[PDB]
RNA sequence: GAUUAAUAGGGACAGUCGGGGGCGUCAGUAUUCAAUUGUCAGAGGUGAAAUUCUUGGAUUUAUUGAAGACUAACAACUGCGAAAGCAUUCGCCAAGGAUGUUUUCAUUAAUCAGGAACG
């Protein structure tokens, strides 16, 4: 009941998890307004340094607005909520939202805002928008030409070049509408750029070896032994990696049960350690 | 009849005016009329019909901008010559820290100005320190190199470096049966 | 009083804080406040108050 | 009186001519410093701009247009603010090869931002 | 029952000031990438050169689309912030300096071992 609630708050002010237990009391009886009454008086009295309780109840109140809510107010409350908080964080909660609340039109619109505006600093928002991409909306050719666009709007340096590439990679390889044969563009592209970087042949190592083709959901063997082949031929090598790779293969040929290539395996490590 | 103009202030405006008829009689001289004013400060060319070479227009507009840039008037009418042609160098932009600033461009200007008259005499050219900006003058291979040792004294290698270098270029490039290589073995 | 103006102030400053906790320049201004509050209080808390 | 426009873009280690039409669109003639005289060195010469200043000067009388409105820059990105010899001469082959000319404006691109 | 009101305090109010901070907003170029045309023999470097791009058209000429970056000339023997440092329009959020006041508690003051915030 509200004096209840109205106990428990006054034993525990801060608490947004009552908060909104307070203010769902009153979606269940449908008093919308005496929500947004709680959620402002939660907006108030929630205290200064607690930032996860304030945006938890930020986006409680967002979730009422597109759910019952209309265009306006939603917008309104995005406003106050970018003014008081963090602009990106609350529009990735809004499209989060969108993607929950199946409004996908008007969450592509808040996409490429979000790519307009923060698309600068940030490489998740284009990452989770060709998350969009390559599920429901379902343009791969979308996806990959947003992936040019981000390769415009960012800089070349290592970690936004070589992440926002291989993170786009593991979409293409996760999602069945992705097309992991894009995925091993996107990573032979990386490799050739860079085939000195053996931490990012070990992440595609890790890719192939897991579920690749999201349709049925197998790996690969021919092609897993071959680019294992390839990690072995790539110059470079400290011992420790080399050692690493032919243990994974081993561990990957033994999920197999392919014996033959575990004995290849065991008699190429021994030819290489040979050196 | 084809015009250039800029603005100056009234601290050159004195020696505009006391220097001025050596200018005005030397565009009388390359055939083009110009004239000042004194309520506003701006110089005013303005092509006339008996301007026998067409280069007059351009190289009065440099002129009256290095008349703006404050330099000698002697100088600033021996850019009337052929060869003789301006360049600017913005450092400000370059330098990021003030202090630094400072501190560099009086490494630029050296003990007594020693630096930029053995630059000034190792390259052909001219040199004035006007704050942040940087007027140089002289033939086109002088300019590029000095382009290069300002750059240079603004990224913070030494004007001895420097002179050492230019010195070595020099020797190198007057003996003959060394012509074309890479010397930097000798760099 | 005074001690109410100042931390009237304070409040001020702590509120912008929450609004943006990357102020650090702003911080210091809090760090300044803070520092005479707990002199004056301690100040006017030794008459009686 | 036809009109034209001739674009000029003389750096100190090569100088371009380059004659466009009265908008900017059809190119006209183009010729260079390795077009003419060809050595690396003289690429941007006074020399070699007076040889490209006639062979275009040469070209456009052909076509009749007999006065132009020059157009003149440099490498206006990083560099210096000043253009060429090429320019220098090039404009004095011009005007003594003998077309008549309006006004000269010199345009460069110049940076609000550089670094 | 309660002093001079301090030529030390702090505050309050009013007109101000600040390329002071943070956040959003408006431009400005220029660079790169993409497209379109006119291209049509080199271009691009250098002290000379080479690498490189170049009949699929480079370099060039113009027009757009995208991008990030910074804000020229004004710009200083200046200004603001304790310092790093600080230069586009506009707006907000608080704070800070100086001025004045017919404004107050009347020692609250100064200094730094320990320690703590910003590079």
């Amino acid at each position: 009941t509200a004096s209840d609630f109205e106990r428990l708050l006054l034993g525990q002010p801060d608490s947004s998890e009552l908060w909104i237990a307070y203010m769902a009391s009153q979606m269940q009886v449908n008093d919308l307004s005496s929500a947004r009454q709680i959620a402002e008086r939660a907006l108030k009295t929630i205290n200064i340094r607690e930032e996860t309780e304030k945006l938890n109840v930020w986006i409680a109140y967002l979730n009422l607005e597109v759910a019952y809510g209309t265009d306006e107010t939603v917008q309104e409350v995005f406003k106050r909520a970018c003014t008081y908080n963090d602009d990106r964080e609350v529009h990735e909660r809004l499209a989060s939202i969108y993607i929950q609340s199946g409004k996908y039109k008007e969450a592509e619109d808040l996409f490429e805002k979000i790519v307009k505006k923060y698309g600068s600093e940030a490489p998740h928002v284009w990452y989770n928008y060709a998350h969009f991409l390559h599920t429901k909306s379902n343009k791969p050719e979308q996806a990959r030409a947003l992936l040019k666009r981000a390769t415009q709007v960012l800089g070349n340096t290592k970690d936004t070049y070589l992440y926002l590439l291989p993170k786009f990679a593991a979409l293409e390889f996760r999602s069945p509408n992705g097309d992991r044969e894009q995925g091993r563009t996107l990573f032979e592209k990386l490799l050739a750029t860079y085939p000195k970087r053996f931490d990012l042949w070990n992440q595609l190592l890790d890719l192939e070896t897991s579920a690749s083709s999201v349709a049925k959901n197998p790996a690969d063997p021919s092609v897993i032994r071959d680019l294992f082949e390839r990690g072995t031929k790539v110059k470079g090598l400290r011992p420790r990696q080399a050692k690493a790779w032919f243990r994974r293969w081993a561990q990957w040929e033994e999920k197999f049960g392919d014996a033959k290539s575990r004995e290849k395996v065991s008699a190429k490590a021994q030819e290489w350690a040979r050196a | 009849e084809s015009s250039f103009m800029t603005l100056f202030p009234k601290y050159r405006e004195r020696y505009l005016k006391d220097c001025w008829p050596l200018v005005t009689k030397a565009l009388e001289k390359h055939g083009i009329a110009a004239t000042l004013d004194i309520v506003e400060g701006s110089m005013t060319v303005k092509t006339t019909r008996k301007t026998y070479d067409p280069a007059a227009i351009l190289k009065a507009r440099d002129l009256i901008k290095l008349l703006a840039r404050s330099v000698p008037a002697p100088q600033a009418l021996k850019i009337l010559e052929d060869g003789m042609a301006c360049d600017i160098i913005k450092i400000r932009s370059m330098v990021r820290n003030k202090e630094r600033f400072v501190k560099r461009r009086q490494r630029l200007l050296g003990q007594n100005g020693t630096t930029l008259k053995a630059l000034e005499l190792l390259t052909q050219t001219y040199i004035l320190v006007h704050g942040n900006t940087v007027s140089v003058m002289g033939g086109y291979k002088g300019l590029k190199e000095v382009r290069r040792v300002v750059e240079d004294t603004m990224n913070n290698i030494h004007p001895i470096y420097l002179i050492k270098e230019l010195m070595i270029k020099r020797e190198l490039a007057k003996d003959p049966a060394l012509a074309h290589e890479d010397w930097s073995r000798y760099l | 009083e005074d001690l109410y103006f100042l931390i009237k102030k304070a409040v001020a400053v702590r509120k912008h804080l929450e609004r943006n906790r990357k102020d650090k320049d702003s911080k210091f201004r809090l760090i300044l406040i803070e520092s005479r509050i707990h002199r004056l209080a301690r100040y006017y808390k030794t008459v009686g108050v | 009186l036809v009109f034209g426009v001739a674009r000029i873009f003389a750096s100190f280690n090569d100088t371009f001519v380059h004659v466009t039409d009265l908008s900017g669109r059809e190119t006209i003639c183009r010729v260079t410093g390795g077009m003419k005289v060809k050595a690396d060195r003289d690429e941007s010469s006074p020399y070699a701009a007076m040889l490209a200043a006639q062979d275009v000067a040469a070209r456009c009388k052909e076509l009749g247009i007999t006065a132009l409105h020059i157009k003149i820059r440099a490498t206006g990105g990083n560099g210096t603010k000043t253009p060429g010899p090429g320019a220098q001469s090039a404009l004095r082959a011009l005007a003594r090869s003998g077309m008549k000319i309006g006004r000269i404006e010199d345009v460069t691109p110049t940076p609000s931002d550089s670094t």
